[PDB]
């Protein structure tokens, strides 16, 4: 289906959510020529300088180049007055965040984050293969559709590796627009020395990711940036919360989600594995049945938004 | 060894000093980037000859120039309780010149040199589109980012031309007397102001591919007598293609000598040079011997405990 | 293992079996996975593995196979035809053969040379959603080059720019305006020269981007204005600029525009009209007229932007200029 670049088609239902700076409003909508329920993402551009509105167009280019089931698609962009206003598929479920906020706020179940991590390895896997690094993976930017499919989102904050047609080794840009995503954020990308940085960045946010689903609350909540910087650089790795580890204390998690955690968070970004790697690491070899029929269930506690 | 904070960021350890003051490290205690700092003594400034309106006017300049090759200037901050001024700046790894200077025949290979000169043209040809003449170009004030990207940087010196004068015609004599052509030797009344950048940019292909100066002397008035002359040599293991382009910049006459039309379209700018030899790398810390030139702030975010 | 001219025989001739498909889709099918096939096989040449970097010899011959078949040219026309990751191939391959040396040569610049249709078919192919975004970006390479950047903008094509920087696909229309810029403002000496010898027909299109009814397309267009004014390379353009009374009574009305960016844009061009010397008398006579409502404006125009010591100088200067006036 194509939907028309016109104010007037869409329908504002209600709020479901906010972002950028504190400038973007997401609204709930119905797309008035088939009554099909859509995400409207609008930003009023007279609140942006122009570095500003320069960043905004970028996320356009990087959304068109991307086809893949595990990202989300954009499905029409336009101006409206002051404001851009971009339209997408409506999520059922919201971000893997909004469903720990309202019901499961002391940790996922260790299935339900196999499926989600599976569809998200499966994401960036095809943007490391196109020349990109992601940057800020995290629970706000996953989503969940009514038939349990999962969708990575964080699209703007991706920075290409290719430079004069060649792949770079390394690239040196610290992530403009990022105070809210700090701490998913790597030690070697916070450094900003000689070194540089990779695709190894994201096994690191993926790890913080996984941290956060398990546990319900991300690593280095409470801290001031600067404290968190003194304990990423002093090496404080964040791990589970079972009996293990140590008034929720009633549960483990398997060995392979303890050794998952492991892999990802290393120090030296060498010593970490690639996206096509982790798909074959033994902790998603607890899945049996599909994705579209399991998480609904997994979820049962849930009510999706319809 | 202690904290200090200076409105958001965070005080770290010396980078250098400058021409007007010390240099230091800082962080934006908001947004974790790193940061340099210029510390500017008020008591200082009014000691230099017109200093305080040379930091008044690089300032001001400052504010309205944006591009990839120029340094960028960040925030100004004032103490006046204690008498200083802060400019906080990108954060650069090392000068060009602290590059020369870490090798004992003090140059670069031709492939190198080439992909340094071409980014300090872009920069010019920059500057003189919005009628900004940078008197003191040489290897001390162009820089160099974690990525490899120039940076041409001290403003102080520069003249702007009145946006609805003709030409750019100049009058005042200034910036390092190794680098500035004849006319400025000889105490003229007027000049091109873009061709004496000509001439300074092509002092630094000579010296950065060739390890030398074309001229030289003892003090002032004899390194002006020898400018004055004209006359300079060109070594024997200098290249055909470079040898006529090192020869079309230090030109005696401001009308024979190329511009930056003449610079681009040269068979030696429009060549590809192959990596022939291994190139010349960032210096390793000089106290520390640190060879990644990492952050100097961890003793002050133990002293601070986050904040 | 295969040739460049074994590599080119078979991407030619696949592309030929998609052209008509007069056959049923049991061929079509076959033909598709041969296009994508020979488009990678093509990059792996040009791009290399990591085990096994790019060899001179195959890129020379695979560089002067694709000038002798007219295969450039085909990928470039039926660039519809092809698949959604087949597509960024071609975009991948094109811009890498363009970027080609011989010592101080670009052989691919001096084969676009003949066969201009490349540039105004990568153009035209901003009227087709599916292909903009790679037309776009092969584009934007050909422009980096002097004779490719003179073809576009000698040409009648250049015009419809005025039509794609409109459109309502608001990131086809960003695109289209990214392109646009760059032709105006990298050649330095060939667009001051063109900006002379077409300035009464590039200027009568400008000013309907001006009265833009889309904000961004206003706003971008504007700073754009200002740009192409201020750079000393067009100093002959913007005196005479100034000096038409239509072009001053344009700047104090978006003066008053309800958006703060355009008001303050359309100040540092208003500027540059009463700090000229050597004014001519249909400006002096607008500005006599306008010298009271001048004074009370400027006098309140955005006090609130206190940040800016040269912003203050600057509406001091103006208010002096406006006051020191003399009558006829
Ligand atoms: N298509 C969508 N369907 C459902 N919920 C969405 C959708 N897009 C965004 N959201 C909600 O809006 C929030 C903010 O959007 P996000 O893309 O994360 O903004 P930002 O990156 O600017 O911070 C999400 O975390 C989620 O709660």
């Amino acid at each position: 289906s194509s939907f028309l670049p016109e104010g007037g088609c869409y329908e504002l239902l209600t709020v479901i959510g906010k972002g950028f700076e504190d400038l973007m409003t997401v609204n709930l909508a119905r797309y008035k020529p088939t009554g099909e329920y859509v995400t409207v993402r609008r930003i009023n551009l007279e609140a942006c300088s122009n570095e500003m509105v320069t960043f905004l167009q970028g996320e356009l280019h990087v959304s068109k180049l991307f086809n893949h089931p595990n990202i989300v698609p954009y499905r029409a962009t336009f101006i409206a007055d002051n404001e851009l206003w971009v339209v997408t598929s409506f999520m059922a479920y919201g971000s893997a965040k909004d469903l720990i906020c309202t019901h499961f706020m002391d940790g996922m179940n260790e299935l339900a984050i196999a499926y989600i991590l599976q569809g998200v390895l499966k994401a960036l896997d095809y943007i490391h293969h196109m020349g990109y690094v992601h940057r800020s993976v995290k629970a706000s930017h996953i989503l969940i559709s009514v038939d349990g499919k999962v969708y990575l989102s964080g699209l703007r904050s991706n920075l290409s590796m290719i430079s004069h047609g060649q792949r770079q080794r390394v690239v040196h840009d610290f992530p403009k627009y990022s105070v809210k995503v700090l701490p998913w954020l790597s030690p070697e990308v916070l450094q900003q020395n000689l070194q540089g940085y990779d695709a190894k960045s994201d096994i690191y946010s993926v790890g913080i990711t996984a941290c956060e689903l398990a546990n319900g609350h991300v690593p280095f909540k409470d801290m001031p940036a600067t404290q968190m910087l003194l304990e990423k650089l002093n090496g404080t790795v964040p791990c589970l919360l079972d009996t293990s580890t140590i008034h929720p204390y009633h549960r483990t998690f398997s060995p392979h989600f303890h050794h998952f955690v492991e892999q990802c968070l290393q120090r030296n970004p060498d010593a970490r594995p690639s996206a096509s790697t982790l798909l074959n690491h033994s902790f998603f070899k607890q899945i049996k049945r599909r994705a579209s029929e399991a998480l609904p269930e997994l979820l049962r506690p849930v009510t999706p938004i319809t | 060894k202690r904290a200090k904070l200076i409105g958001k960021y965070l005080m770290g350890d010396l980078l250098g000093e400058g021409s007007y003051g010390k240099v230091k490290e800082v962080l934006d205690s908001e947004t974790l980037c790193r940061r340099a700092v210029k510390i500017l003594k008020k008591k200082k400034l009014r000691r230099i000859p017109n200093g305080e309106a040379n930091v008044k006017k690089e300032i001001q300049l400052l504010r309205r120039l944006r591009h990839k090759n120029v340094i960028q200037l960040v925030d100004v901050l004032y103490n006046e309780e204690k008498q200083k001024m802060y400019m906080v700046m990108e954060y650069c790894v090392c000068g060009m010149q602290e590059m020369l200077d870490s090798v004992p025949e003090k140059r670069f290979p031709v492939c190198q040199a080439h992909g340094y000169f071409c980014q300090l043209i872009d920069g010019l040809e920059y500057l003189h589109s919005q009628g900004i003449v940078h008197k003191d170009i040489k290897p001390g004030n162009l820089l160099l980012t974690t990525g490899g990207t120039l940076k041409i940087s001290d403003l102080g010196v520069a003249e702007a031309l009145h946006p609805f004068a003709a030409d750019d015609t100049c009058r005042t004599s200034q910036g390092s007397p190794a680098f500035q052509p004849p006319e400025i030797a000889n105490g003229l009344d007027t000049f091109s102001g873009f061709k004496v950048d000509i001439w300074s940019a092509g002092v630094t292909l000579y010296n950065i591919t060739t390890g030398l100066y074309p001229f030289e002397g003892d003090n002032i008035y004899k390194l002006f007598e020898n400018i004055g002359k004209g006359s300079y040599a060109i070594p024997g293991d200098c290249g055909p293609p470079l040898s006529d382009l090192l020869k079309g910049m230090l030109e005696y006459e401001p009308a024979k000598r190329f511009s930056i039309r003449q610079i681009r379209q040269h068979s030696w700018f429009r060549k590809k040079h192959p990596p022939a030899e291994a190139p010349v790398p960032i210096p390793p810390s000089p106290d520390t011997k640190d060879r990644w030139r990492s952050m100097t702030v961890v003793p002050y975010l133990e002293d601070l405990h986050g904040a | 293992h295969k040739s460049p001219a074994d590599i080119v025989k078979n991407l030619k001739e696949s592309m030929a079996v998609l052209e008509k498909q007069d056959i049923s889709d049991k061929k079509a099918e076959k033909a598709t996975e041969e296009v994508s096939k020979n488009l990678v096989a093509m990059k792996e040449i040009l791009y290399g593995t990591n085990e096994k970097e790019p060899q001179t010899e195959a890129v020379a011959q695979l560089a002067q196979e694709l000038y002798n078949s007219g295969l450039l040219s085909t990928l470039v026309a039926d660039l519809q035809l092809i698949d959604f990751e087949g597509k960024k191939d071609v975009a991948q391959i094109f811009n890498n053969i363009l970027r080609r040396q011989i010592g101080t040569r670009t052989p691919t610049v001096e084969y676009i040379c003949t066969q201009q249709n490349i540039l105004f078919m990568l153009l035209k192919g901003y009227e087709s959603p599916e292909i903009a975004l790679n037309c776009g970006i092969m584009l934007r390479e050909c422009i980096r080059h002097e004779p490719l950047a003179k073809i576009i903008l000698w040409s009648e094509q250049f015009y419809d720019f005025f039509r794609y920087v409109e459109m309502s696909t608001f990131d086809i229309a960003s695109d289209a305006f990214a392109t646009f810029k760059d032709l105006l403002t990298r050649h330095k000496l060939l667009s001051a020269e063109f900006l002379e010898q077409h300035y009464d027909r590039f200027f009568s299109e400008y000013e309907k981007l001006l009265h833009s009814e889309n904000y961004v397309t206003k706003r971008q267009s504007l700073k754009l204005l200002g740009e192409l004014l201020l750079d000393r390379h067009n100093f002959t353009i913007m005196t005479k600029y100034i000096s038409k009374p239509e072009n001053l009574k344009l700047m104090m009305n978006l003066l008053r525009d309800k958006s703060r960016n355009i008001q303050f844009e359309a100040f540092h061009v208003f500027k540059v009209f009463v700090a000229n010397p050597n004014k001519t008398q249909p400006i002096l006579d607008i500005l006599l007229k306008n010298q009271a409502k001048l004074i009370e404006f400027l006098s309140k125009f955005q006090n609130d932007r206190t940040e800016d010591e040269q912003f203050n100088d600057e509406k001091t200067y103006l208010v002096k200029q406006i006051r020191d006036l003399k009558r006829p």
